């Protein structure tokens, strides 16, 4: 509950780890792993209105939370080198289950006055999207 | 901070010795500490967020922590120390040279193959 | 008693690291190798400069001489055909030498110390593990926090082809020991391959005792009918 | 070419499996061809076989001299020298040897594959580590349930020496990649180490699925009308 490997807001997961050293049996001691997962229960399966149900299946891969796919910087010897970090980093793309507090989402939905339509553009966070 | 872009900036040296003090080295004005004439300069490159100061012929005493300053609203005080290593600089001159009066010169400046995409 | 002339790479270190990719072009098993030349197919900075004769097996003579040039035209897919003008002989023979082509990636693995070594309390035993190669030249380095250990502190193996599921391919180990306590206390240790079929010809894998298998494990699923926002 | 004269010790590899272990003292290095017969200082039942010899650098020669007598006399304690003489400078050369004490016993550890190769549906692969042993002499084999598998299906390495204090020690590796059908299967498999200061000369380890499975498991399903989470 003390050090976080992972906290990831596309699909609303944190991940957190703890050693819990006692006293008794001074050699042993354990390793706890703490994993919150919280549904959302009125979402729809693509994050755009008409288009399916909502969502009744939720996939967790934790192979794939877990990863970090972006470089690095190394000192070897006197010198920067930029590294990579993962075996597994080739092509967002991954579905979103929950929004974001800090992103826009908009829709758009025709209309119409009096003689053409029009292309309306609908906030469906409406707390991310004023402009500012 | 971007939004104040049209500030005076500092460079000072932390001094540290009776209850820590900021003598100015450059400015942005024009003025350089006058024992630093010929390894200081202020630059404005890249601008928008950031900008860069360059400080070369290191001796050994120049091991310290420096602070940058800007008359902003805002003040965000940075502080960057510089130690010192072993080894040998990378682009080579000879020492510092003379010249006849009234005649050519030519002055050659190598560089490694690391250099040479720059 | 016989001439043979070969060609040899460029190094990994000096390459990787660095660019001065010198070259070497060099045979051994003359017998008048006092007066010779030598031909390099393109030549910028021509100062080949010569160098003394060592023996080698059963004592024969040696040639020395090093072409310079760096890292950018090896980079791009250059040529380079150096052979020899000898004294000894009356037709040459010709070798030259370009990048390898059909390469494949590495995989890197590092592998957490074994349980029993944790009971004993004295020192631990770090593993990693690089896989799947096609050519036969690999980097292996270490670090611990940020830190570069220095060489002599770990052991590190060859580079030997594994069985052939069709195409050719390598492996290659290396193992660092370090104290129980400060594996215990949380420092953090890496392991940083570098191989030349990588995009950015480096990679780097990073294990501490918090970040792996566990022996607790708690899981809260929180059913939410009041928003989808995820704060 | 030069002139030189050495000797072996006995393989490891049957003379834990058999008894049949071939002493060897060749002699390398020689003006005129094979005239050159020689003497053993032990009178163990047989006197020594001599081979037909082979070619080197420039026309060296090179004989050798195998003295089949092992009744397993040599971790009793004994000696044997061995004695050459040959048509060139007449000196008769000697050697010795000794089946040495100072030994230590290795500690092998058998690894679980790491979990990116288990979630992937491909090869999995095993890893083999001995180290800590005094002479350099070692065998590994591999084994998938109680049958031995032929030795070219998986990779192993040479024996180099760590770097410690002092006590010189060595280390060996070994790998094996298995389908994950055969691992999520059930099925065992097992490292084997052979080495001569070993008690019962055998040492094996085996791993499969189950290993460092978890001890504790909590789940609670938090249902709302209750929620209260923090940031
Ligand atoms: C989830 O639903 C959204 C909403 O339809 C999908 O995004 C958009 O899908 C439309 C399909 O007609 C794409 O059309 C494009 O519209 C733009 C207008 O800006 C136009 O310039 C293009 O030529 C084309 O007509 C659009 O690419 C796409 N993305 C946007 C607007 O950002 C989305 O694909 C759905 N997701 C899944 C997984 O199905
Ligand atoms: C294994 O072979 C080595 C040589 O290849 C033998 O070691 C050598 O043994 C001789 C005699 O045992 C040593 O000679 C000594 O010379 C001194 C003079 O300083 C004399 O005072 C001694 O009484 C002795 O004669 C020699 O130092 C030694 N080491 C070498 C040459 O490096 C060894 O005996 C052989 N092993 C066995 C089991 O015989
Ligand atoms: C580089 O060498 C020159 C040569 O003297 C130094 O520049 C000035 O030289 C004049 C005449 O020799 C002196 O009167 C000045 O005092 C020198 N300048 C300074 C700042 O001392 C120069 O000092 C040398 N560079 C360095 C870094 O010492
Ligand atoms: C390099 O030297 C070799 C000599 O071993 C030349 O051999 C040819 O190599 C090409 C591959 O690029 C083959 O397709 C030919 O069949 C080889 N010839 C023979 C007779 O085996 C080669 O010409 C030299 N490289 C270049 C670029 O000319
Ligand atoms: C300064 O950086 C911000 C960061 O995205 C960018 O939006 C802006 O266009 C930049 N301004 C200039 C003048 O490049």
């Amino acid at each position: 509950e003390r050090i976080v490997l992972v906290d990831n807001k596309c699909k609303c997961a944190r991940i957190t780890s703890r050693i819990i050293r006692s006293s008794e049996d001074p050699n042993e001691d354990i390793v706890e792993r703490n994993i919150r997962i919280i549904v959302p229960l009125n979402n729809r399966e693509n994050i755009s209105d008409p288009t399916s149900p909502l969502r009744t299946r939720f996939v967790y891969h934790l192979s794939d939370l877990c990863k970090k796919c972006d470089p690095t910087e190394v000192e070897l010897d006197n010198q920067i080198v930029t590294a990579t970090q993962s075996n597994i980093c080739d092509e967002a793309t991954e579905t979103c289950y929950t929004y974001d507090r800090n992103k826009c989402y908009t829709a758009v939905v025709p209309l119409v006055y009096g003689g053409e339509t029009k292309m309306v553009e609908t906030a469906l966070t409406p707390d991310a999207c004023y402009p500012d | 901070n971007r939004k104040e872009s049209k500030s005076i900036k500092y460079w000072c040296l932390w001094e540290g010795a009776q209850n820590g003090r900021c003598p100015l080295l450059v400015d942005s004005e024009g003025w350089v500490k006058a024992q630093y004439e010929g390894r200081l300069s202020l630059l404005e490159e890249p601008g928008n967020g950031t900008f860069t100061v360059i400080l070369n012929q290191l001796t050994s005493r120049d091991a310290g922590f420096y602070w940058c300053l800007t008359n902003g609203d805002t003040l965000w005080r940075t502080t960057v120390e510089i130690k010192i290593i072993e080894g040998e600089p990378n682009l080579k001159v000879p020492g510092n040279v003379t010249a006849v009066l009234g005649e050519t010169l030519k002055v050659p400046c190598h560089f490694p193959c690391k250099f040479s995409s720059y | 008693c016989h001439p043979r002339l070969s060609l040899h790479r460029p190094a990994l270190e000096d390459l990787l690291l660095g660019s001065e990719a010198n070259l070497t072009c060099t045979l051994t098993g003359l017998r008048d190798a006092s007066g010779a030349t030598f031909t390099w197919t393109p030549s910028s900075g021509k100062s080949a400069v010569q160098g003394p004769p060592e023996r080698d097996l059963c004592g024969c003579y040696s040639v020395s001489s090093v072409l310079p040039g760096c890292a950018q035209p090896w980079n791009h897919g250059e040529t380079f055909t150096c052979t020899a003008a000898h004294p000894e002989l009356k037709t040459p023979l010709t070798a030259n030498i370009t990048k390898s082509g059909n390469t494949f990636r590495p995989e890197v693995h590092l592998l957490p110390p074994p349980s029993e070594e944790l009971a004993l309390n004295e020192l631990v035993t770090l593993t990693c593990l690089a896989r799947g190669f096609s050519p036969k030249d690999v980097l292996v380095r270490w670090l611990q926090g940020s830190q570069e250990l220095p060489r002599e502190k770990y052991l590190t193996w060859a580079s030997r082809q594994e069985p052939s599921q069709g195409t050719t391919t390598y492996a290659v180990t290396s193992i660092l020991r370090v104290a129980a306590e400060d594996w215990k206390k949380g420092e953090t240790f890496s392991c940083m391959v570098g191989h030349e079929a990588l995009p950015l010809a480096f990679t780097q894998k990073t294990i501490d005792r918090l970040a792996g298998k566990p022996t607790h494990i708690n899981v809260s699923v929180v059913m939410a009918e009041a928003d989808g926002t995820c704060y």
